[PDB]
RNA sequence: AACAGAUACUGACACAGUCCCUUU
RNA sequence: GUGUAGUAUCUGUU
């Protein structure tokens, strides 16, 4: 049965999903992967004067609540 | 049309740069870690200067590294967590001048996922266990033993998993021959997820959360949770046992607190403040690293500022209790994203942007000119000067 | 819905899936009630055979599936009917019943079936009780045991009556003897719960108690020893105070406690308990003689013990009171004996119980040398022939010999221990080979036909160690003499005498073997006919050997012949004839030409069988592989364009299986089969669109890595209008294409195809893209994190990631 | 086995055993009943290690005679990194099938 | 309306800032110098023979087959971490050749039909001829 | 649309298996 | 030859 093995996994939707948890998911693991490559955050703290230690508190901060509040 | 990738200079940029006895002998060495690069380094303890001996290559992102030594053994080994969904120990090997895998696990799929351990990878001061966790509700505990043959093993994983939690930071907690222990600072999003208004989102606060690895009964089991004040970025983990007491240091913005299990008032210490500073007073202050120098006589902390501020932290105790933290500040470099301390009286700051500097402990900062400060005094400032407590003797 | 059932009941296999299918289907909406009222009384119906009853509990179970919360007002019933099914002697039934209860349970509340089962736990009838255990037991395994924790706590300590104290304890008992090792951070209250029962003053109790305990000890058998310590000195107290079945649950307990324990623990109980097992060794019971030697094989097999310790205590008490053969009778005593002897000769060496145990090796009786072969068998399986020396191994060695020319009946217990022995023993036995030849010779010879197929097990055992020992001429002759034995009647000599040629075969290569195979294959040719299983197992992969290593002393024409035997002989009901059939075509076609075995093959696709075409189009796939593809490739795509259906059919199912075999060198081989995969394609008939989209799938899954894009994206807008289908294996041969064409291709395509109707109107549309959009994101997540589309946020709601927007 | 939708699968956190196979499925993918390319070693979760399932097929349940693998195709797949794949079910062709020759 | 075909793929993993095709050598070759955001410096190069190409490729199969990553990625997955790669030949890989123990150097080079100096020699000769 | 009958097809599906806790 | 899951197409009665 191919629908238990993807129910455990969190980030996967179905008929009765809507647009914003989507986007909440979309953003949760876009915010993990920019923690996760190393190049990437150097990036981000060259773009704007910031330590690396500060660009992961604040990018940890917005994993609570991105993308507004529901409806 | 096919192309031949080659390679003029390798990165040069340090995450991670641990320390210990790779070698086997009396002499420390540093490894250090570029991005997708293994390399091991030896200071000249005569010179000063330092020396590369080995540069492996990998083909992986390393998310973590950590070193440890099992109970009266005498050679570290490396532990590497990355984005293969596997568990990595190594060993260094003098007379072939490579590293030999030793041990490796399976535990989930590939690449930097959401809910795939390898972020953190907390271990035991003894040697007894190594966990392994991910950002979202992922924690796995290995147990490590040793054989008749004199060769280290592994059991099967424990799972210690908890929905709809975010993790900042884990550590392993000095426990002193009693059942090992971890402690993580959690954070729940269950709820906020739920809220229309948004009003949840506010009033959310940290929680201090200590795991504790049952070996008799084989399985891990969360026993404290206290809510935090503010919101931590990293712990430190204080020694304990037989010197110091247990407890780890929780650093905040604009502060500093002591806080430990069972019957303890915590002490906070706000963070000293440069003199005549130019900044916005919005913006917080945090620390971004931090290093031990335990020794028999006593132990002392050193903690790096965002501005390039080398405090030295000191704890003072009871008998069994703690009464204080007292701050002084030692001396400025660079920022830099991981700090080690040997023997010999070497500090190695590895920049996370620029050159790397070596310097030579010649004096620790006590009862000098400058005052010191301490959580029992009733926003204290400090006036930043050249360096007195450090000599540079090698630049990378 | 009683005609359903009637017809479930009995009737032909079709009309009686249709009449289950109808009454699951529609007296789900029908009702439970009913359903029930009807169903209950066929299976309460006395005098009635198996058959029905496992139908009607198949129903039962699929009703109860698919109708959960209904049963509520039903456990009761459903509990009377079934609960005795829970003791029987069928694994097959405990099993069903097993799940019939944790599905009931998992679809009723645990609060009605506790209340349903509490006026049935004061009883003393064996079964009611038994059973009641075992379903509390079943049902504890379901839900958790925190949830009936608190209930067993109460009812272990009702002082209505000791039974409902025994019942707990039972209850416990069968709770550690079904989920196992599931308990283990649960072990302290269970321990807590019971060691007032095994302090307590009854005997039930007290004996419940011990074998309770004992239980928990075997489901935590490496860990748990700090959760056993207040219950150690009622143990050690209770075993000097008691006599009979109580000093035996007593000892049962101790001895699996015993290998908890540390070293210093181990050696100091395990002789304040080897006084009284060397005390109970003599004791008139059987019981407890099999209880002591697990005690003792438990206390032997641990790392306090010492194997001086044990040879001076242990060990002559133990052989003088056990070793004898009025404990032959029974098979369980058989066994302890064995297993508990072989134990010992693990902790002390082998030569020291094969040197008391060789003497009587050839005693006159029967059983206690079927005892001392297994014995000996499974001691040198373990432990080797290296502490054996020159007397020891002469001794071994005549009474082996001894013991095996005197074979009474069959039996392969004497078979595997000679050989186990021989090959034990290695170059050893050179000078011992002379009189095994002749005396396995003499076996061979005539004699009822019931010995001689043990003689050919024998020689194709000893077959390599012969030619360890450098002794090719005793094997030839050996080889030769069965060929001139190949020609008698009865099958299973025949397939033993075969399989004695395939291992002398092996054993000495076919450029010297003494028989000449220009002699042997035409031989052999005839005996593919018979149609035995065991027979033509052992032909076909002696002809398979012959084919692979040794086809240059046979004519093409002979190879002929013999593909038509394997084209007869694919129609056989076993898969390994078929799988060696389909081997001996490779071979075969790597022998000669892949020209005539090709035209054979590709006529044998209308023969109505549906495995046999598939076996025909595995040989057409191999053949493919062994010989280079484009040889074969345009005979298959001509023969593609048959009118019939199965021939078409097997075209796509042999490529399909070729782009299998071949995984690097398949990509030359994409554009051949690109228009016929096309027209496969083309919705006309399902399977032809199943079988493309199966070959497509692996040859995505073949050339992945090597750059051959262009095509698969092609082949992707062609296959992808098929998601839209309700067959089952259209939609998973379906989605096997997607996950390998997302694999080859990389997860953008894959996304841009789903990102469309994700969001569609109707209902019955998103939940296959959902579907595909989770088989996407599962795999390589990391990927769509770069390959997200933009989207405009909301008034209220921010959703651009305005991180990647940043610019040096 | 693919062929069976009734199968279910354990699929727990696996551990440091080694998954076993019995002489009718050696050879075989514990995922898709293939013979080809046999790449990465098959391990199973502690819970069906223990006691008298230590060493039976993952499979079908008989006796334990050889190492059981991975196909190339599900390990390129990463099918292989998803828990232990030994078979709890018992199947309805088996029972059934026992039935009719217990007849 | 029209549009654009890719012919090349790679994952270099470290993000790239600067991508120049100049001469570096005197009398060598021109190449595709590139730099990355971590400090890496490293060039792309087209091969002088199919002969090199086959070559080549089939000695970084046989060193992905018998020489894994150490930190246990998979190779060609890592290569293809974002697009699969395409008609690019990891140099890196091949050149760990030279560190690896004699028997499986001897092993790698038997299934190569060529004596391991001769590998040595003819990895060693692209790297000076363009660098 | 429901009830019933008939004919074709797919799943390298399987073939005395055997039970490997059955407790006092 | 039999049994375990499914599928497609025809014919009759409402
Ligand atoms: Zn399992
Ligand atoms: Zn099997
Ligand atoms: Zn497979």
């Amino acid at each position: 049965q191919l629908e238990h093995l993807q129910s455990k996994y969190i980030g996967t939707g179905h008929a009765d999903t809507t647009k914003w948890e989507w986007l909440v998911n979309q953003h949760r693991d876009s915010y993990c992967s920019y923690m996760g490559h190393f190049d990437l955050l150097n990036y981000f703290a060259i773009a704007e004067n910031e330590s690396k230690a500060r660009v992961r508190f604040n990018l940890m901060e917005k994993m609570l609540q991105p993308c507004g509040p529901p409806a | 049309m096919f192309l031949y990738n080659l390679t003029l200079q390798r990165a040069t940029g340090i995450s991670f740069a641990i320390h210990g006895n790779f070698s086997g002998t009396k002499q420390q060495e540093i490894v250090v870690s570029r991005g997708k690069i293994l390399e091991l380094l030896r200071p000249d303890p005569n010179t000063g200067k330092v020396h590369t001996l080995l540069t492996v290559e990998v083909f992986g992102v390393i998310r973590s590294l950590m070193a440890f030594r099992l109970t009266g053994g005498t050679k570290d080994y490396i532990v590497v967590g990355s984005d293969s969904g596997r568990i990595v120990i190594l060993e260094y090997q003098p007379s072939k001048n490579m590293f030999e895998k030793i041990h490796q696990e399976t535990f989930g799929k590939s690449g930097c996922r959401r809910i795939v351990p390898g972020q953190f990878l907390a271990v035991d001061p003894k040697g007894r266990a190594v966990m392994i966790s991910a950002i979202e509700k992922q924690k796995l505990v290995y147990i490590l033993n040793r054989d008749a043959a004199a060769r280290l093993t592994i059991s099967s994983p424990l799972e210690a998993h908890k929905a709809n939690t975010l993790v900042y930071h884990v550590v392993g907690v000095d426990v002193g021959f009693e059942n090992p222990m971890f402690a993580c600072l959690e954070m729940d999003y269950e709820e906020a997820d739920n809220d229309p208004t948004g009003e949840a989102a506010a009033n959310t606060q940290q929680t201090l959360t200590f795991y504790e690895l049952d070996l008799g009964l084989n399985h891990v089991v969360r026993k404290y949770s206290e809510p935090l004040e503010e919101h931590g970025n990293f712990l430190i983990t204080v020694p304990g046992g037989s010197d110091g007491p247990s407890g780890v240091l929780i650093c905040s913005e604009n502060y500093i607190t002591y806080k430990n299990f069972g019957d303890q008032p915590d002490i906070r210490c706000p963070i000293p403040r440069r003199r005549n500073d130019l900044d916005d007073p919005e913006r917080g202050m945090i620390f971004v690293c931090s290093a031990t120098h335990k020794t028999k006589s006593m132990f002392f902390f050193l903690a790096q500022t965002e501005q390039g501020d080398i405090f030295k932290i000191t704890l003072e105790t009871d008998e069994d209790m703690v009464t204080e933290i007292r701050l002084k500040y030692f001396d400025t470099v660079p920022v830099a994203a991981a700090m080690c301390v040997l023997k010999t009286g070497f500090l190695f700051v590895a920049s996370e942007f620029g050159n790397h500097y070596l310097y030579q402990i010649a004096h620790l900062g006590d009862d000098d000119e400058e005052p010191e400060f301490s959580s029992a005094m009733p926003t204290f400032f400090f006036q930043p000067r050249p360096l007195k407590n450090l000599v540079l003797v090698d630049e990378l | 819905i009683m005609k359903l059932l009637l017809k479930i009941k009995n009737g032909t296999p079709p009309m009686r899936k249709a009449a289950l299918r109808q009454i699951t289907d529609k007296a789900r909406e029908f009702g439970a009630g009913p359903l029930f009222n009807q169903i209950l009384p066929l299976l309460m119906s006395p005098t009635l055979e198996d058959q029905e009853r496992h139908l009607l509990v198949k129903v039962i179970d699929r009703i109860l599936y698919k109708l959960d919360d209904l049963v509520r007002p039903y456990v009761h019933k459903i509990l009377v009917v079934i609960e005795p099914l829970l003791i029987d002697e069928d694994y097959y039934a405990r099993v069903e019943g097993r799940e019939i209860i944790s599905n009931l349970a998992k679809a009723a509340g645990l609060a009605t079936m506790i209340s349903t089962m509490r006026p049935d736990i004061d009883n003393m009838d064996e079964y009611v009780h038994n059973t009641t255990a075992r379903a509390f037991a079943v049902v504890a395994s379901a839900l958790g045991i925190p949830s009936l924790l608190p209930f067993l706590k109460a009812v272990c300590k009702s002082k209505k009556s000791w039974q409902a104290r025994h019942t707990g304890i039972k209850i416990v008992q069968q709770i550690a003897i079904l989920m196992g090792c599931a308990i283990l951070p649960h072990l302290r209250s269970l321990v807590e719960i019971i060691e007032h029962g095994l302090v307590d003053e009854q005997q039930k109790v007290r004996t419940i108690s011990a074998l309770a305990i004992a239980a928990l000890a075997e489901a935590a058998t490496p860990y748990g020893i700090e959760s056993f310590d207040s219950v150690l000195k009622p143990l050690w107290k209770g075993i000097r105070q008691h006599r009979g079945k109580g000093l035996a649950a007593f000892l049962k307990a101790i001895g699996y406690l015993i290998p908890l324990m540390d070293a210093e623990y181990a050696n100091y109980y395990t002789r304040e308990v080897m006084l009284i097992l060397i005390r109970e060794f003599q004791s008139p019971d059987e019981e407890m003689k099999k209880i002591v030697l697990k005690v003792v094989k438990q206390c032997c097999g641990t790392d306090g013990v010492e194997a001086n310790y044990i040879k001076t205590e242990i060990l002559p008490p133990f052989f003088k009171h056990f070793w004898q053969h009025r404990m032959a009778l029974d098979r369980r005593n058989y066994r302890q004996l064995v297993d508990t002897t072989v134990e010992l000769a693990n902790k002390v060496g082998a030569a020291e119980i094969i040197s008391r145990i060789v003497d009587d090796l050839k005693d006159e009786a029967e059983q206690y040398r079927k005892m001392v072969m297994e014995t000996i068998e499974k001691i040198m399986g373990n432990l080797g022939a290296a502490d054996i020396d020159h007397k020891l191994e002469e001794q071994l060695i005549d009474g082996i010999l001894y013991a095996f020319q005197e074979q009474t009946t069959e039996d392969s217990v004497m078979l595997n221990g000679f050989g186990t022995v021989v090959n034990a023993l290695g170059k050893r036995v050179k000078p011992y080979l002379p009189q095994i030849c002749g005396t396995v010779l003499w076996r061979l010879n005539n004699k009822s036909a019931k010995v001689r197929q043990q003689a050919a097990d024998l020689i194709s055992r000893t077959a390599v160690v012969m030619k360890t020992c450098q002794e090719e001429k005793l094997m030839g002759h050996l080889g030769v003499v069965l060929y001139e034995y190949l020609g008698e009647e009865y099958p299973e000599v025949l397939g033993s005498i075969l399989g004695a040629l395939k291992a002398i075969v092996n054993v000495i290569g076919m450029h010297k073997m003494t028989p000449p195979i220009k002699d042997l294959l035409p031989r052999l040719t005839p005996i593919l006919k018979n149609r035995h299983e065991k027979v033509q197992e052992n032909c076909i992969d002696l002809v398979g050997r012959i084919a692979d290593r040794g086809a240059e002393y046979v004519s093409a024409r002979e190879w002929m012949r013999i593909c038509f035997e394997l084209l007869e002989l694919l129609k056989a009901h076993k898969k390994a004839i078929r799988r060696a059939t389909v081997n001996t075509f490779g071979y075969i076609a790597k022998a000669i030409g892949p020209h005539d075995v090709l035209a054979t093959l590709l006529n044998n696709l209308k023969v109505q069988e549906r495995q046999n075409r598939v076996c025909t189009t595995v040989a057409i796939a191999i053949v493919a592989e062994t010989c280079s593809p484009f040889t074969v490739l345009p005979a298959l795509m001509n023969e593609y364009r048959v009118p019939e259906l199965n021939v078409q059919n097997g075209v796509l199912k042999s490529l399909s299986f070729l782009f299998e075999y071949i995984g690097e060198m398949g990509k030359d081989y994409i554009y051949a089969v690109t228009p016929l995969l096309e027209d496969a394609l083309m919705d006309r008939d399902l399977v032809h669109r199943q079988t493309a989209s199966a070959v497509v799938q692996h040859m995505s899954l073949g050339v992945y890595g090597f750059g051959c894009e262009d095509s698969l994206n092609h082949l992707l807008n062609y296959v992808w209008p098929n998601v839209f289908e309700t067959s089952p294996h259209v939609i998973q041969a379906v989605m096997g294409a997607l996950e390998g064409l997302r694999v080859a291709i990389g997860p953008c395509r894959m996304l841009q195809y789903c990102l469309q109707g994700l969001f569609h109107p109707a209902r019955k549309v998103r939940d296959v893209y959902w579907k595909i959009y989770n088989s996407i994101y599962i795999g390589s997540q990391d990927a769509l994190i770069a390959h997200y589309p933009r989207i405009y946020n909301d008034d209220k709601n921010t959703y651009i990631r305005y991180e990647l927007d940043y610019i040096l | 086995a693919k062929h069976h939708p009734d199968l279910i699968f354990c699929r727990k956190q696996a551990g440091v055993a080694i998954g076993r196979l019995c002489e009718k499925c050696d050879g075989k993918c514990v995922i898709c009943d293939s013979y080809v390319r046999p790449c990465t070693l098959v391990r199973i979760c502690d819970e069906c290690n223990y006691g008298s399932y230590q060493g039976r097929c993952v499979i079908c349940g008989g006796p334990g005679v050889s190492d059981a693998y991975y196909c190339k195709e599900c390990t390129i797949q990463e099918k292989d990194r998803d828990g232990c794949p030994k078979i709890v079910n018992l199947g309805s062709s088996k029972t059934d099938l026992f039935y009719e020759r217990k007849k | 309306s029209q549009k654009a075909e890719v012919i090349m793929n790679y994952h270099v993993g470290e993000t790239v800032l600067s991508l120049q095709k100049t001469t570096l050598i005197p009398g060598g070759s021109e190449s595709l110098v590139y730099t990355t955001l971590s400090g890496g410096i490293g060039i792309l190069v087209p091969f002088t023979s199919h002969e090199d190409h086959d070559f080549f490729q089939h000695v970084e199969m046989h060193l992905r087959s018998e020489h894994p990553p150490l930190c246990g990625r998979d190779h060609l997955s890592f290569r293809s971490y974002y697009f699969p790669v395409k008609n690019v030949i990891d140099g890196d890989l091949c050149e760990q050749f030279n560190s690896m123990e004699p028997n499986k150097q001897k092993n790698v080079s038997e299934e190569l039909d060529r004596t391991p100096p001769e590998v040595s020699k003819k990895l060693e000769d692209i790297r000076t001829r363009y660098a």
